[PDB]
Protein backbone atom coordinates (compact mmCIF):
# COMPACT_ATOMS: atom_id res chain seq x y z
CA UNK A 1 0.00 0.00 0.00
CA UNK A 2 2.87 2.55 0.95
CA UNK A 3 4.30 1.76 -2.91
CA UNK A 4 0.94 3.56 -4.27
CA UNK A 5 1.98 5.91 -6.34
CA UNK A 6 -0.03 9.10 -6.69
CA UNK A 7 -0.62 9.58 -10.23
CA UNK A 8 0.98 12.26 -11.67
CA UNK A 9 -1.69 13.78 -13.62
CA UNK A 10 -0.05 16.89 -15.20
CA UNK A 11 -0.99 20.30 -14.89
CA UNK A 12 1.44 21.14 -17.62
CA UNK A 13 1.00 18.55 -20.04
CA UNK A 14 0.89 33.20 3.73
CA UNK A 15 1.91 35.23 6.81
CA UNK A 16 2.40 38.66 7.84
CA UNK A 17 4.40 40.20 10.27
CA UNK A 18 3.05 42.66 13.40
CA UNK A 19 5.55 45.36 13.10
CA UNK A 20 3.77 46.48 9.64
CA UNK A 21 0.74 47.55 12.52
CA UNK A 22 3.34 49.61 14.87
CA UNK A 23 4.77 51.03 11.45
CA UNK A 24 1.14 52.08 9.80
CA UNK A 25 0.12 53.22 13.58
CA UNK A 26 2.69 55.29 14.45
CA UNK A 27 2.90 56.94 11.07
CA UNK B 1 14.03 36.60 -16.92
CA UNK B 2 12.64 33.64 -14.90
CA UNK B 3 15.68 33.78 -12.14
CA UNK B 4 14.68 37.49 -11.78
CA UNK B 5 11.14 36.94 -11.41
CA UNK B 6 12.18 34.11 -8.73
CA UNK B 7 14.08 36.07 -6.52
CA UNK B 8 11.64 38.59 -6.22
CA UNK B 9 9.27 36.94 -5.63
CA UNK B 10 11.77 35.91 -2.93
CA UNK B 11 12.57 39.53 -1.93
CA UNK B 12 8.44 40.61 -1.85
CA UNK B 13 7.76 37.25 0.37
CA UNK B 14 10.27 38.39 2.72
CA UNK B 15 9.77 41.85 2.77
CA UNK B 16 6.34 40.87 3.99
CA UNK B 17 8.17 38.32 6.17
CA UNK B 18 10.10 40.30 7.81
CA UNK B 19 8.22 43.42 8.20
CA UNK B 20 8.94 46.98 6.86
CA UNK B 21 12.89 47.70 7.06
CA UNK B 22 12.58 51.68 7.59
CA UNK B 23 11.51 50.50 11.21
CA UNK B 24 9.75 53.67 12.67
CA UNK B 25 11.21 56.43 14.34
CA UNK B 26 13.06 56.81 11.21
CA UNK B 27 10.18 56.68 9.00
CA UNK B 28 8.41 59.69 11.30
CA UNK B 29 12.07 61.38 10.75
CA UNK B 30 11.81 61.59 7.24
CA UNK B 31 7.94 62.61 7.06
CA UNK B 32 8.78 64.94 9.95
CA UNK B 33 11.50 66.52 7.65
CA UNK B 34 9.55 66.54 4.22
CA UNK B 35 6.66 68.37 5.92
CA UNK B 36 9.05 71.38 7.49
CA UNK B 37 10.67 71.73 3.53
CA UNK B 38 7.34 71.82 2.30
CA UNK B 39 6.29 74.29 5.17
CA UNK B 40 8.87 77.21 4.81
CA UNK B 41 8.44 76.56 0.61
CA UNK B 42 4.62 77.53 0.49
CA UNK B 43 4.08 74.90 -1.35
CA UNK B 44 0.04 74.48 -1.84
CA UNK B 45 -1.31 71.47 -2.31
CA UNK B 46 -2.37 69.98 -5.59
CA UNK B 47 -6.63 69.66 -5.50
CA UNK B 48 -7.96 67.06 -7.60
CA UNK B 49 -8.64 68.29 -11.34
CA UNK B 50 -12.42 69.59 -11.49
CA UNK B 51 -15.37 68.42 -14.23
CA UNK B 52 -14.93 71.95 -15.64
CA UNK B 53 -11.28 72.49 -16.01
CA UNK B 54 -10.27 74.68 -19.23
CA UNK B 55 -7.13 73.37 -20.07
CA UNK C 1 33.54 -8.78 -43.10
CA UNK C 2 35.63 -5.62 -42.39
CA UNK C 3 34.63 -2.15 -44.43
CA UNK C 4 37.27 -0.67 -46.51
CA UNK C 5 35.94 2.10 -45.14
CA UNK C 6 38.20 4.87 -43.12
CA UNK C 7 37.90 7.91 -41.23
CA UNK C 8 39.74 11.22 -40.62
CA UNK C 9 39.79 10.73 -36.50
CA UNK C 10 41.22 7.28 -36.61
CA UNK C 11 44.64 7.52 -37.89
CA UNK C 12 48.22 7.20 -36.14
CA UNK C 13 48.65 9.91 -33.90
CA UNK C 14 50.76 9.95 -30.60
CA UNK C 15 52.15 6.23 -31.44
CA UNK C 16 54.39 6.91 -29.02
CA UNK C 17 54.01 5.88 -25.06
CA UNK C 18 55.37 8.57 -22.19
CA UNK C 19 56.50 6.14 -20.14
CA UNK C 20 57.16 7.97 -16.17
CA UNK C 21 60.55 9.27 -15.78
CA UNK C 22 62.27 8.95 -12.92
CA UNK C 23 62.34 12.80 -11.66
CA UNK C 24 58.49 12.67 -12.72
CA UNK C 25 57.38 9.86 -10.00
CA UNK C 26 58.36 6.69 -11.84
CA UNK C 27 56.61 3.83 -9.79
CA UNK C 28 60.37 2.46 -8.24
CA UNK C 29 60.51 5.49 -6.42
CA UNK C 30 56.56 5.37 -5.62
CA UNK C 31 57.22 1.79 -3.75
CA UNK C 32 60.35 2.71 -1.57
CA UNK C 33 58.66 5.98 -0.25
CA UNK C 34 57.23 6.49 2.95
CA UNK C 35 54.15 8.40 1.96
CA UNK C 36 52.74 9.28 5.52
CA UNK C 37 56.01 11.01 7.03
CA UNK C 38 56.02 12.98 3.74
CA UNK C 39 52.15 13.69 4.14
CA UNK C 40 53.02 14.85 7.46
CA UNK C 41 55.64 16.85 7.38
CA UNK C 42 54.25 18.56 4.19
CA UNK C 43 50.90 19.17 6.25
CA UNK C 44 53.13 20.67 9.24
CA UNK C 45 54.54 23.27 6.68
CA UNK C 46 51.35 24.67 5.15
CA UNK C 47 50.46 25.32 8.65
CA UNK C 48 53.10 26.76 9.47
CA UNK C 49 52.90 28.96 6.18
CA UNK C 50 49.21 29.69 7.27
CA UNK C 51 50.06 31.14 11.00
CA UNK C 52 53.06 32.62 9.37
CA UNK C 53 50.31 34.76 6.92
CA UNK C 54 47.92 35.03 9.69
CA UNK C 55 28.36 70.84 11.75
CA UNK C 56 25.77 69.15 9.92
CA UNK C 57 23.75 69.85 13.48
CA UNK C 58 21.01 68.54 11.59
CA UNK C 59 20.25 65.37 10.37
CA UNK C 60 17.68 62.28 10.66
CA UNK C 61 20.33 59.66 11.91
CA UNK C 62 22.96 58.73 14.12
CA UNK C 63 25.60 56.41 12.53
CA UNK C 64 24.27 53.60 10.98
CA UNK C 65 27.65 51.85 9.92
CA UNK C 66 28.86 51.07 13.37
CA UNK C 67 29.47 47.25 13.81
CA UNK C 68 28.66 46.62 10.68
CA UNK C 69 31.97 44.44 9.45
CA UNK C 70 31.00 42.81 5.88
CA UNK C 71 30.31 39.32 7.00
CA UNK C 72 30.96 35.81 5.79
CA UNK C 73 28.27 35.68 2.99
CA UNK C 74 31.23 35.32 0.51
CA UNK C 75 33.20 32.60 2.69
CA UNK C 76 29.94 30.46 2.98
CA UNK C 77 29.58 28.34 -0.03
CA UNK C 78 26.01 27.19 -0.17
CA UNK C 79 24.82 23.95 -2.12
CA UNK C 80 21.84 25.34 -3.39
CA UNK C 81 21.55 27.22 -6.78
CA UNK C 82 19.39 30.05 -6.31
CA UNK C 83 20.49 30.81 -2.66
CA UNK C 84 24.68 30.56 -3.52
CA UNK C 85 26.23 34.25 -3.47
CA UNK C 86 27.25 33.75 -7.01
CA UNK C 87 23.93 33.56 -8.20
CA UNK C 88 22.92 37.02 -6.09
CA UNK C 89 25.68 38.63 -7.74
CA UNK C 90 24.41 37.48 -11.42
CA UNK C 91 21.28 38.03 -10.70
CA UNK C 92 21.76 41.40 -9.49
CA UNK C 93 24.23 42.20 -12.02
CA UNK C 94 22.06 41.52 -15.55
CA UNK C 95 19.11 42.68 -14.56
CA UNK C 96 18.39 46.52 -14.14
CA UNK D 1 15.88 43.99 15.78
CA UNK D 2 15.27 43.78 12.09
CA UNK D 3 17.22 42.50 8.94
CA UNK D 4 17.32 43.85 5.83
CA UNK D 5 16.70 41.20 3.01
CA UNK D 6 20.50 42.82 2.07
CA UNK D 7 21.66 40.07 4.50
CA UNK D 8 19.33 37.77 6.25
CA UNK D 9 20.92 34.85 7.06
CA UNK D 10 19.81 31.42 5.60
CA UNK D 11 21.95 28.37 6.50
CA UNK D 12 24.48 28.05 9.73
CA UNK D 13 28.36 29.22 9.48
CA UNK D 14 29.78 26.69 7.00
CA UNK D 15 32.33 25.65 10.20
CA UNK D 16 29.36 25.41 12.85
CA UNK D 17 27.80 22.32 11.43
CA UNK D 18 30.58 20.67 10.76
CA UNK D 19 32.20 21.29 13.87
CA UNK D 20 34.99 22.43 15.37
CA UNK D 21 37.56 19.83 14.86
CA UNK D 22 37.15 19.35 11.19
CA UNK D 23 38.65 21.79 9.08
CA UNK D 24 36.71 23.38 6.36
CA UNK D 25 38.30 25.11 3.71
CA UNK D 26 36.78 26.31 0.46
CA UNK D 27 38.89 26.77 -2.52
CA UNK D 28 37.82 28.47 -5.11
CA UNK D 29 39.67 29.74 -8.19
CA UNK D 30 43.33 27.59 -8.35
CA UNK D 31 47.30 28.14 -7.97
CA UNK D 32 49.95 26.62 -9.90
CA UNK D 33 48.07 28.71 -12.69
CA UNK D 34 47.65 25.62 -15.77
CA UNK D 35 50.94 26.30 -18.04
CA UNK D 36 53.06 24.37 -14.85
CA UNK D 37 52.95 20.81 -15.37
CA UNK D 38 51.86 18.53 -12.75
CA UNK D 39 54.44 15.33 -13.12
CA UNK D 40 57.34 17.54 -14.34
CA UNK D 41 59.28 16.05 -17.08
CA UNK D 42 62.98 14.87 -16.27
CA UNK D 43 65.82 16.88 -17.91
CA UNK E 1 34.05 -12.63 15.14
CA UNK E 2 37.14 -14.29 16.30
CA UNK E 3 37.76 -12.99 19.40
CA UNK E 4 35.83 -9.39 18.96
CA UNK E 5 38.67 -8.34 16.22
CA UNK E 6 41.21 -6.20 15.27
CA UNK E 7 40.66 -2.80 17.17
CA UNK E 8 40.38 -0.14 14.84
CA UNK E 9 40.83 3.79 15.25
CA UNK E 10 37.62 6.13 15.04
CA UNK E 11 37.97 8.54 11.89
CA UNK E 12 37.24 12.12 12.34
CA UNK E 13 36.36 14.50 9.86
CA UNK E 14 39.32 16.88 9.21
CA UNK E 15 38.50 19.48 6.85
CA UNK E 16 35.94 20.98 4.50
CA UNK E 17 37.12 21.98 0.80
CA UNK E 18 33.96 23.58 -1.18
CA UNK E 19 34.43 25.37 -4.83
CA UNK E 20 33.01 22.82 -7.29
CA UNK E 21 29.36 24.26 -8.54
CA UNK E 22 28.41 20.69 -9.57
CA UNK E 23 28.08 17.18 -8.03
CA UNK E 24 31.43 16.03 -7.73
CA UNK E 25 31.24 12.75 -8.63
CA UNK E 26 35.06 10.94 -8.92
CA UNK E 27 38.45 10.86 -7.05
CA UNK E 28 41.06 9.84 -7.29
CA UNK E 29 44.75 10.07 -5.81
CA UNK E 30 48.12 10.48 -7.79
CA UNK E 31 50.99 8.20 -7.28
CA UNK E 32 52.97 10.13 -4.92
CA UNK E 33 50.50 11.55 -2.80
CA UNK E 34 50.51 15.22 -4.00
CA UNK E 35 47.88 15.54 -5.76
CA UNK E 36 44.45 14.33 -6.02
CA UNK E 37 41.62 15.16 -8.87
CA UNK E 38 38.12 15.14 -8.92
CA UNK E 39 34.96 15.12 -11.92
CA UNK E 40 32.18 16.85 -11.40
CA UNK E 41 28.88 17.77 -12.88
CA UNK E 42 30.67 21.43 -12.86
CA UNK E 43 32.11 19.75 -16.39
CA UNK E 44 35.55 20.33 -14.89
CA UNK E 45 38.24 18.21 -13.42
CA UNK E 46 40.26 19.89 -10.23
CA UNK E 47 43.45 19.02 -9.18
CA UNK E 48 43.81 20.18 -5.25
CA UNK E 49 46.88 19.58 -3.52
CA UNK E 50 46.49 17.01 -0.84
CA UNK E 51 48.57 18.88 1.71
CA UNK E 52 46.46 22.15 2.34
CA UNK E 53 44.13 21.14 -0.20
CA UNK E 54 43.94 24.22 -2.37
CA UNK E 55 43.15 23.85 -5.60
CA UNK E 56 45.68 23.38 -8.31
CA UNK E 57 44.07 23.49 -11.69
CA UNK E 58 41.17 23.25 -13.20
CA UNK E 59 40.78 21.57 -16.60
CA UNK E 60 37.87 22.00 -19.00
CA UNK E 61 37.13 19.93 -21.94
CA UNK E 62 34.56 17.55 -21.63
CA UNK E 63 31.13 18.34 -22.28
CA UNK E 64 29.13 17.04 -19.86
CA UNK E 65 29.15 15.27 -15.93
CA UNK E 66 32.79 14.00 -15.48
CA UNK E 67 32.07 10.32 -13.98
CA UNK E 68 35.20 8.86 -13.59
CA UNK E 69 38.80 9.56 -13.07
CA UNK E 70 42.01 7.47 -13.09
CA UNK E 71 45.52 8.73 -13.05
CA UNK E 72 47.50 6.49 -14.56
CA UNK E 73 51.44 5.25 -12.71
CA UNK E 74 53.21 4.20 -14.97
CA UNK E 75 52.42 7.36 -17.41
CA UNK E 76 51.55 10.88 -16.95
CA UNK E 77 48.28 10.50 -17.72
CA UNK E 78 44.97 11.17 -16.35
CA UNK E 79 41.89 9.42 -17.72
CA UNK E 80 38.67 10.53 -17.91
CA UNK E 81 35.50 9.49 -19.23
CA UNK E 82 32.18 10.95 -18.89
CA UNK E 83 27.98 11.08 -19.24
CA UNK E 84 29.07 12.24 -22.87
CA UNK E 85 29.99 9.16 -24.78
CA UNK E 86 33.92 10.07 -24.28
CA UNK E 87 36.92 8.85 -22.67
CA UNK E 88 39.88 11.57 -22.69
CA UNK E 89 43.55 10.90 -21.76
CA UNK E 90 45.27 14.02 -20.68
CA UNK E 91 48.71 14.43 -20.68
CA UNK E 92 49.31 15.49 -17.50
CA UNK E 93 52.78 17.15 -19.12
CA UNK E 94 50.86 19.58 -21.40
CA UNK E 95 47.24 19.37 -19.27
CA UNK E 96 45.80 19.20 -22.65
CA UNK E 97 44.40 16.02 -24.18
CA UNK E 98 46.18 13.89 -26.71
CA UNK E 99 43.95 11.14 -27.23
CA UNK E 100 40.34 10.24 -27.43
CA UNK E 101 38.55 6.78 -27.29
CA UNK E 102 35.90 6.60 -29.25
CA UNK E 103 32.90 4.00 -29.51
CA UNK E 104 30.62 3.81 -26.46
CA UNK E 105 26.95 4.16 -27.57
CA UNK E 106 26.23 6.06 -23.98
CA UNK E 107 27.31 7.47 -21.14
CA UNK E 108 30.23 5.97 -19.47
CA UNK E 109 30.33 5.27 -16.11
CA UNK E 110 33.35 3.77 -15.39
CA UNK E 111 36.89 3.42 -16.38
CA UNK E 112 40.53 1.61 -14.68
CA UNK E 113 43.78 0.83 -15.97
CA UNK E 114 45.50 -2.45 -16.31
CA UNK E 115 48.29 -1.93 -14.04
CA UNK E 116 51.41 -4.01 -16.33
CA UNK E 117 49.97 -4.49 -19.48
CA UNK E 118 48.66 -0.60 -20.58
CA UNK E 119 45.15 -1.24 -21.67
CA UNK E 120 42.34 0.75 -20.70
CA UNK E 121 38.76 -0.95 -19.45
CA UNK E 122 35.65 1.25 -19.49
CA UNK E 123 32.05 0.37 -18.60
CA UNK E 124 28.64 2.42 -20.05
CA UNK E 125 24.89 2.42 -19.89
CA UNK E 126 25.24 0.83 -23.07
CA UNK E 127 25.52 -2.81 -21.24
CA UNK E 128 28.90 -3.05 -22.55
CA UNK E 129 32.25 -2.65 -20.99
CA UNK E 130 35.63 -2.58 -23.58
CA UNK E 131 39.08 -3.00 -23.87
CA UNK E 132 41.00 -0.34 -24.86
CA UNK E 133 44.40 -0.05 -26.26
CA UNK E 134 45.93 2.72 -24.63
CA UNK E 135 48.31 3.20 -27.16
CA UNK E 136 46.59 2.51 -30.58
CA UNK E 137 42.99 3.74 -29.36
CA UNK E 138 41.65 0.85 -30.57
CA UNK E 139 38.87 -1.72 -29.19
CA UNK E 140 40.78 -4.64 -28.50
CA UNK E 141 37.51 -6.56 -26.76
CA UNK E 142 33.88 -5.61 -26.27
CA UNK E 143 32.58 -7.27 -23.58
CA UNK E 144 28.74 -8.22 -24.12
CA UNK E 145 26.94 -9.81 -21.60
CA UNK E 146 25.03 -7.64 -18.62
CA UNK E 147 21.21 -6.97 -19.57
CA UNK E 148 21.74 -3.34 -18.11
CA UNK E 149 23.83 -0.44 -17.84
CA UNK E 150 27.24 -1.31 -16.74
CA UNK E 151 28.48 0.19 -13.41
CA UNK E 152 31.91 0.12 -11.88
CA UNK E 153 34.47 -1.85 -13.28
CA UNK E 154 37.64 -2.75 -11.90
CA UNK E 155 40.77 -4.54 -13.17
CA UNK E 156 43.14 -6.79 -11.78
CA UNK E 157 46.78 -8.73 -12.85
CA UNK E 158 45.71 -12.18 -11.72
CA UNK E 159 43.37 -14.37 -12.84
CA UNK E 160 40.17 -12.76 -13.49
CA UNK E 161 41.38 -9.56 -14.68
CA UNK E 162 38.12 -7.75 -15.04
CA UNK E 163 35.86 -7.49 -12.27
CA UNK E 164 32.77 -6.19 -13.48
CA UNK E 165 29.38 -5.43 -11.93
CA UNK E 166 25.90 -3.82 -13.58
CA UNK E 167 22.61 -2.48 -12.90
CA UNK E 168 20.98 -5.99 -13.87
CA UNK E 169 22.41 -7.36 -10.16
CA UNK E 170 24.95 -9.70 -11.40
CA UNK E 171 28.45 -9.64 -11.69
CA UNK E 172 30.91 -11.01 -14.73
CA UNK E 173 34.43 -11.83 -14.07
CA UNK E 174 35.86 -10.97 -17.50
CA UNK E 175 38.87 -13.22 -18.81
CA UNK E 176 41.03 -10.47 -20.86
CA UNK E 177 41.96 -12.40 -23.82
CA UNK E 178 39.14 -13.64 -24.72
CA UNK E 179 36.85 -11.20 -24.18
CA UNK E 180 34.88 -13.60 -22.78
CA UNK E 181 32.62 -14.80 -19.17
CA UNK E 182 34.65 -16.79 -16.70
CA UNK E 183 31.90 -16.48 -14.01
CA UNK E 184 28.41 -15.19 -13.22
CA UNK E 185 27.31 -14.57 -9.54
CA UNK E 186 23.70 -13.58 -9.08
CA UNK E 187 23.76 -13.23 -5.39
CA UNK E 188 22.69 -9.46 -5.30
CA UNK E 189 18.75 -8.52 -5.36
CA UNK E 190 19.46 -4.60 -6.39
CA UNK E 191 21.93 -2.98 -9.15
CA UNK E 192 25.23 -3.39 -8.19
CA UNK E 193 26.81 -0.27 -8.10
CA UNK E 194 30.75 -0.93 -6.32
CA UNK E 195 33.18 -3.03 -6.26
CA UNK E 196 36.69 -3.47 -4.88
CA UNK E 197 39.46 -5.66 -4.56
CA UNK E 198 41.66 -6.72 -1.47
CA UNK E 199 44.92 -5.60 -1.66
CA UNK E 200 46.64 -8.90 -0.58
CA UNK E 201 44.29 -11.45 0.44
CA UNK E 202 43.06 -12.28 -3.17
CA UNK E 203 39.49 -11.49 -2.62
CA UNK E 204 37.07 -8.95 -3.51
CA UNK E 205 34.20 -7.44 -2.29
CA UNK E 206 30.70 -5.90 -3.91
CA UNK E 207 27.84 -3.85 -2.99
CA UNK E 208 24.42 -3.32 -3.17
CA UNK E 209 21.57 -1.54 -1.62
CA UNK E 210 20.59 -4.72 -0.09
CA UNK E 211 23.83 -6.04 1.52
CA UNK E 212 27.77 -5.93 1.17
CA UNK E 213 29.07 -9.51 -0.09
CA UNK E 214 32.78 -10.52 -0.05
CA UNK E 215 34.16 -13.32 -2.53
CA UNK E 216 36.73 -15.84 -3.07
CA UNK E 217 39.11 -15.41 -6.25
CA UNK E 218 38.85 -16.82 -8.68
CA UNK E 219 35.49 -17.79 -9.36
CA UNK E 220 34.32 -15.80 -6.84
CA UNK E 221 33.09 -18.05 -4.08
CA UNK E 222 30.83 -16.73 -1.61
CA UNK E 223 32.67 -16.09 2.13
CA UNK E 224 31.23 -13.65 3.73
CA UNK E 225 28.13 -11.58 3.51
CA UNK E 226 28.56 -7.82 5.67
CA UNK E 227 25.07 -6.79 7.06
CA UNK E 228 23.76 -3.31 8.73
CA UNK E 229 23.78 -0.24 6.70
CA UNK E 230 21.28 -0.25 3.40
CA UNK E 231 20.68 2.78 1.37
CA UNK E 232 22.02 2.72 -2.22
CA UNK E 233 25.63 2.48 -1.72
CA UNK E 234 27.85 4.04 -4.08
CA UNK E 235 31.30 3.16 -2.93
CA UNK E 236 33.46 0.50 -1.31
CA UNK E 237 37.19 1.09 -0.66
CA UNK E 238 39.94 -0.68 1.28
CA UNK E 239 43.17 0.25 3.14
CA UNK E 240 45.64 -2.37 3.60
CA UNK E 241 44.76 -2.74 7.28
CA UNK E 242 41.92 -3.94 6.53
CA UNK E 243 39.67 -1.16 6.34
CA UNK E 244 36.50 -1.62 4.32
CA UNK E 245 34.28 1.77 3.96
CA UNK E 246 30.98 2.06 2.00
CA UNK E 247 29.75 5.72 1.17
CA UNK E 248 25.76 5.67 0.42
CA UNK E 249 23.52 8.38 -1.25
CA UNK E 250 21.41 9.22 1.77
CA UNK E 251 24.98 10.80 3.24
CA UNK E 252 26.02 7.84 5.20
CA UNK E 253 28.96 6.03 5.66
CA UNK E 254 30.51 3.25 7.64
CA UNK E 255 33.71 1.29 8.57
CA UNK E 256 34.06 -2.46 8.62
CA UNK E 257 36.21 -4.58 9.17
CA UNK E 258 37.42 -6.75 6.46
CA UNK E 259 37.84 -9.65 8.14
CA UNK E 260 34.79 -9.80 10.29
CA UNK E 261 32.19 -7.60 8.46
CA UNK E 262 32.03 -5.57 12.21
CA UNK E 263 30.89 -2.34 11.56
CA UNK E 264 32.90 -0.09 14.26
CA UNK E 265 31.99 2.99 12.82
CA UNK E 266 29.12 5.09 11.28
CA UNK E 267 29.29 8.42 9.93
CA UNK E 268 26.36 10.71 9.12
CA UNK E 269 27.74 14.28 7.85
CA UNK E 270 26.60 17.30 7.75
CA UNK E 271 25.48 18.54 4.53
CA UNK E 272 26.85 21.65 3.44
CA UNK E 273 26.10 24.91 4.31
CA UNK E 274 23.62 26.05 2.06
CA UNK E 275 22.41 23.12 0.53
CA UNK E 276 19.33 21.19 0.93
CA UNK E 277 19.17 18.13 3.52
CA UNK E 278 18.39 16.12 0.52
CA UNK E 279 21.65 16.50 -1.58
CA UNK E 280 23.90 14.45 0.88
CA UNK E 281 25.50 11.10 0.70
CA UNK E 282 28.85 10.37 -0.86
CA UNK E 283 29.47 9.56 -5.00
CA UNK E 284 32.41 8.43 -4.09
CA UNK E 285 35.75 8.51 -1.69
CA UNK E 286 39.33 7.28 -2.06
CA UNK E 287 42.33 6.75 0.29
CA UNK E 288 45.94 8.35 -0.51
CA UNK E 289 49.35 6.51 -0.63
CA UNK E 290 49.96 6.56 3.04
CA UNK E 291 45.97 5.18 4.43
CA UNK E 292 46.23 8.47 6.30
CA UNK E 293 43.69 9.95 4.81
CA UNK E 294 40.05 9.44 3.38
CA UNK E 295 38.52 11.74 1.44
CA UNK E 296 35.00 12.17 0.35
CA UNK E 297 33.13 13.17 -2.74
CA UNK E 298 30.15 14.98 -1.98
CA UNK E 299 26.73 15.33 -3.78
CA UNK E 300 26.84 18.78 -1.54
CA UNK E 301 29.90 19.81 -3.85
CA UNK E 302 32.28 19.18 -1.50
CA UNK E 303 35.17 17.67 -0.70
CA UNK E 304 35.69 16.08 2.67
CA UNK E 305 38.86 14.73 4.22
CA UNK E 306 39.25 12.01 7.14
CA UNK E 307 41.55 11.80 9.50
CA UNK E 308 42.16 9.33 11.30
CA UNK E 309 42.15 9.82 15.16
CA UNK E 310 45.21 9.39 17.25
CA UNK E 311 43.52 9.60 20.79
CA UNK E 312 41.19 6.73 20.22
CA UNK E 313 41.34 4.15 22.87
Amino acid sequence: QEWKIPPCISNWKVHINENFAKLAEAL
Amino acid sequence: TRLYLKAEQERQHNYLKDGPYITAEEAVAVYTTTVHWLESRRFSPIPFPPLSYKH
Amino acid sequence: QLSKQYSSRDLPSHTKIKYRQTTQDAPEEVRNRDFRRELEERERAAAREKNRDRWDDDVVFKNCAKGVDDQKKDKRFVNDTLRSEFHKKFMEKYIK
Amino acid sequence: EVVLHEDKKYYPTAEEVYGPEVETIVQEEDTQPLTEPIIKPVK
Amino acid sequence: TMPKPQWHPPWKLYRVISGHLGWVRCIAVEPGNQWFVTGSADRTIKIWDLASGKLKLSLTGHISTVRGVIVSTRSPYLFSCGEDKQVKCWDLEYNKVIRHYHGHLSAVYGLDLHPTIDVLVTCSRDSTARIWDVRTKASVHTLSGHTNAVATVRCQAAEPQIITGSHDTTIRLWDLVAGKTRVTLTNHKKSVRAVVLHPRHYTFASGSPDNIKQWKFPDGSFIQNLSGHNAIINTLTVNSDGVLVSGADNGTMHLWDWRTGYNFQRVHAAVQPGSLDSESGIFACAFDQSESRLLTAEADKTIKVYREDDTAT
